[PDB]
C-alpha cells in the first residue's frame, strides 16, 4: 500500500532518493532515504543540565 | 561505527566499475583519479607502491 | 561582568592545563582520562569520538 | 500535525481536558484571543435559562513542569459548531489533534 | 608543545619518577626565579620541564648535583 | 584558450522565481560555477526583513490586545515572515492603522514612496469587533543572514522603552536553489555546457541582479589567491 | 555594512622542500572555506594547461603482454615511468623526442635528447634498467600540450583507422599538481567566533612549484566569472 500511495504521488517507488552533496556538490553514491519524520523535542536542555 | 563502515566500504572492490584495470603510478594520482571522477572508488588496479 | 580581557587571560591560563573527563558510571581505570582543553561556544562538553 | 499518526489523537486530544470542547452546539457569535461566545441552536436549549454560552480561554500561564500552558480559538468567525467539538486549541493540539 | 610524554619516559625508566623529578624541575622554574635551558615557546612551567627531560640534560641526578653546588654556596 | 559564459536570458516564470540561464561553459566549469554560485546565493545576499515592531497598547510579546483574534506573539510571527523592499535607507519605520471586522492585509501599512511591499495579500492579524483598533510601528532595516534577537539584545546598552518588541531578522530574500547542468548549443563545436540555476524568492531581489551580485562577492574573495 | 565582507589578512605559505606547499589563510566568511577549497581543487585538479607524455612506440615491441630482454623492467613497469616524466614546452605545441640508448646499466631522463626548445624538469629521473651487451632501447616518445586529465579509456579503436602496431598509448596528466586537498577548521575574530579558516596543502610534479599553481587557478576563475562583474 505505501508503494501505491508513493506511486500516486510522483515519487520513486523505493523510496530512496538520489542527493547531492552540499559542500562539493557533487552526487553521492547510492541513493539514500528521505522522508519526513515526526520528532519531538524533550525537556532534557542544555542550559539546565550544564 | 561510521569510521569502520567508511573503511569496509572505501577498501572493498566490485568486479566492473569504472577504471577497470588501468595501471596507475602511484597512490597520488590514485586518489586523483577518484576525485576527478574517472574511476569508481573501488575497481582493482596494478599500482606501483613503495 | 566578563570585560573582554579576561577572555585572552582565559587563553593563556588554559593553553596547557589538562582537565579530568569523568563519566557517571565509572568501573573501569579508563573511566577517568585527562584532555587539554580548547574553548567552544555553545554549552556542551565535546568529546573525541575515538573514545 | 502529525502526517503519520494512528487515530488516536482525536480521542486524546478530546478528553484530555487541555482544549475547550463546546457543549452545545449552535454559531460562533464573538471569538476573541481571550473568550469565546456562542450563541446556541433554538432546539437545544431551555424554556427559560436562554442566554447564549461563553467559554473564558486559559492564556499563558505556568504548567508544573514551568511549560507554558495555554490556549488559542481555531473557528473563525460566523461558523456552525456541533455538539462534542473542539473551539480552543490547548497546548500541543491542531484543530483537536494530539500534536506533540 | 608536547602532546606524549614517551620520549620523557624513554630517559627516565620508571614513569613515576618522571613525575617526580618534573615537578620538582618546575618548582624551581615557578616559584624561585632560575630560567629554563630551552627555549620556551609560551609553554607553561611543566611541558618545559617534560621538555628539558626529552633534551636529556635534567634528571634526578642532575638536580641532587646542582642543589648540592648551589647549597654549598 | 578557454571560453566565458554570459547571461543568455533571465525566464521569469512567475512572480516569485525564474531562471537565469549561463551559456557556454567549458567542461567541468558547469559543476563548478554551480556549486559556487548556490552556495553564495544562499548565504550572503542583502535582504529587508523586519527588526522591531511597537503595537501601541501592549507591554510585553505575551498578552492579548483586545478586539483581535491572535496573540501578540502569533502577530508578531506573522510579521517577521514580511517581505518588503526598500531602497534609499538602511531603515525605515513602517505604520500600520486599522479598524473594524474583517482582516488586516500587509497592503494596509502606509506605502511610503522608498518602500515597495511585494504581497498585499499577505494577512496579519483577523479583527473581530466592530469597534476594535490596532496600531502599530514597524522597523525594518536591512542586513545578511540571520541575526537572532539575543545577540543585538547585547548590542547597545543605552535603555530601550519597555514596549519595543524584537522580532528575530532573517535578512534573506532566496529561499531555494538549484541548477542543472546540460547539453549548450554553440559554433559547430560541442563539449560545452549550459548552466541553468533556478532560484526561488521572495520577490524582493531581482534574479539578474542576484546572480550578478554573487558573482561579485566571489571575485572579490578571490582577489586575495591571486596575490601572494 | 551589507556588501563588506572579511578577506584573508595572515597568509601562511609554510612550504616543505620544493613541491609539497602549505597554504592557510584566515578568517574567511562563515561558509567560504569549502567553497573556495572546492572551486580551486576542481580547477586545477581537471582544468590546467600543461605538457606531457601521450603515446609511445618502441623499436621492437608490437604489443604491452611483449617485452624485449636486457630491460629488467617490462613494457608495463617503462609506461608507468613515461607517465612520471615531467616536460615543459616552448612555443611548440606537440612534439615528438627519441630515446635511442645502450649499453649495461640504467637508462635515466637525462639520456633523452633534448631537442631544443622542449625542457626536462628532472635530469635524474628513471626509466628502465640494461644489462645486456647487445640489447638496447629505441623508443619515439611524444610530449602535447594538453587541458586536462585523459586516460587511455577506449582509444585503441576510438580512432576511425588503424593507428599502427606499435603505437603504445599512455594515460596523460597533462595538469601539473599531483594532490591538493583542502580543510577547514575553525578561526576566531576577537568578537565572533563561528569563522573559518581554509589549509591548501599542494604538491606539483615539477614543472611549476605550488605557487605559479594556484595563481592560475586563481586567475582562471577570476577569468570565467570577469563575464559578469
Amino acid at each position: 500500500e505505501i508503494k501505491e500511495l508513493l506511486k500516486l504521488g510522483d515519487l520513486p517507488t523505493s523510496g530512496q532518493i538520489r542527493l547531492y552533496d552540499g559542500r562539493t556538490g557533487e552526487q553521492f553514491e547510492r541513493p539514500v532515504t528521505v522522508g519526513y519524520m515526526y520528532m519531538l523535542k524533550l525537556n532534557h536542555l542544555v542550559d539546565d543540565k550544564m | 561505527q561510521d569510521v569502520v563502515l567508511g573503511l569496509y566500504y572505501m577498501t572493498r572492490d566490485c568486479v566492473n566499475a569504472k577504471g577497470e584495470g588501468m595501471v596507475l603510478t602511484g597512490p597520488k594520482e590514485a586518489e586523483r583519479l577518484y576525485r576527478s571522477g574517472l574511476a569508481s572508488l573501488h575497481a582493482r588496479v596494478k599500482v606501483r607502491i613503495t | 561582568r566578563e570585560e573582554a580581557v579576561v577572555w585572552d587571560i582565559l587563553d593563556e591560563v588554559i593553553r596547557e592545563h589538562p582537565v579530568l573527563l569523568n563519566r557517571a558510571p565509572t568501573l573501569h581505570r579508563l573511566g577517568i582520562q585527562a584532555f587539554e582543553p580548547v574553548l567552544i561556544e555553545g554549552k556542551a562538553i565535546q568529546l573525541h569520538p575515538l573514545v | 500535525k502529525p502526517l503519520v499518526g494512528t487515530g488516536m489523537e482525536r480521542a486524546v486530544a478530546v478528553d484530555s481536558g487541555v482544549t475547550a470542547v463546546a457543549k452545545r452546539g449552535g454559531v460562533v457569535q464573538y471569538v476573541d484571543a481571550s473568550r469565546i461566545v456562542i450563541k446556541v441552536n433554538e432546539d437545544e436549549m431551555y424554556p427559560g435559562e436562554a442566554g447564549i454560552d461563553i467559554y473564558n480561554l486559559t492564556k499563558y500561564t505556568r504548567s508544573n513542569q514551568n511549560t507554558c500552558i495555554n490556549q488559542m480559538p481555531c473557528v473563525s468567525l460566523g461558523e456552525p459548531v456541533e455538539r462534542g467539538d473542539v473551539l480552543a486549541d490547548g497546548p500541543s493540539t491542531d484543530l483537536g489533534e494530539l500534536a506533540l | 608543545a608536547r602532546v606524549t610524554v614517551q620520549d620523557a619516559v624513554e630517559k627516565i625508566g620508571n614513569r613515576f619518577d618522571l613525575v617526580l623529578v618534573a615537578a620538582r624541575r618546575a618548582r624551581q622554574m615557578q616559584v624561585g626565579g632560575k630560567d629554563p635551558l630551552v627555549p620556551e615557546e609560551n609553554d607553561k612551567t611543566t611541558v618545559i620541564a617534560l621538555r628539558e627531560i626529552e633534551e636529556g640534560l635534567i634528571n634526578n641526578q642532575i638536580l641532587d648535583v646542582r642543589e648540592r653546588q648551589e647549597q654549598q654556596e | 584558450e578557454f571560453l566565458k559564459p554570459r547571461l543568455v536570458d533571465i525566464e521569469q516564470v512567475s512572480s516569485t522565481h525564474a531562471k537565469v540561464t549561463l551559456e557556454p561553459l567549458e567542461r567541468g566549469f558547469g559543476h563548478t560555477l554551480g556549486n559556487a554560485l548556490r552556495r553564495i546565493l544562499l548565504s550572503s545576499m542583502p535582504g529587508c526583513a523586519v527588526t522591531e515592531v511597537e503595537i501601541d497598547g501592549v507591554l510585553h510579546e505575551y498578552s492579548t490586545k483586545e478586539g483581535v483574534q491572535e496573540d501578540i506573539l502569533e502577530i508578531l510571527l506573522n510579521l517577521k515572515g514580511l517581505a518588503v523592499r526598500v531602497q534609499g535607507k538602511d531603515e525605515v519605520i513602517l505604520t500600520l492603522n486599522k479598524s473594524g471586522i474583517g482582516p488586516v492585509t500587509a497592503a494596509d501599512i502606509t506605502h511610503d514612496g522608498d518602500v515597495e511591499i511585494v504581497k498585499p495579500q499577505h494577512v496579519i492579524c483577523h479583527l473581530t469587533d466592530e469597534n476594535a483598533s490596532i496600531s502599530m510601528r514597524i522597523k525594518v532595516q536591512r542586513g545578511r543572514g540571520y541575526v537572532p534577537a539575543s545577540t543585538r539584545i547585547h548590542s547597545e546598552e543605552d535603555e530601550r522603552p519597555i514596549g519595543r518588541l524584537l522580532v528575530d531578522a532573517c535578512y534573506s530574500p532566496v529561499e531555494r536553489i538549484a541548477y542543472n547542468v546540460e547539453a549548450a548549443r554553440v559554433e559547430q563545436r560541442t563539449d560545452l555546457d549550459k548552466l541553468v540555476i533556478e532560484m526561488e524568492t521572495n520577490g524582493t531581489i531581482d534574479p539578474e541582479e542576484a546572480i550578478r551580485r554573487a558573482a561579485t562577492i566571489l571575485a572579490e574573495q578571490l582577489e586575495a589567491f591571486v596575490d601572494l
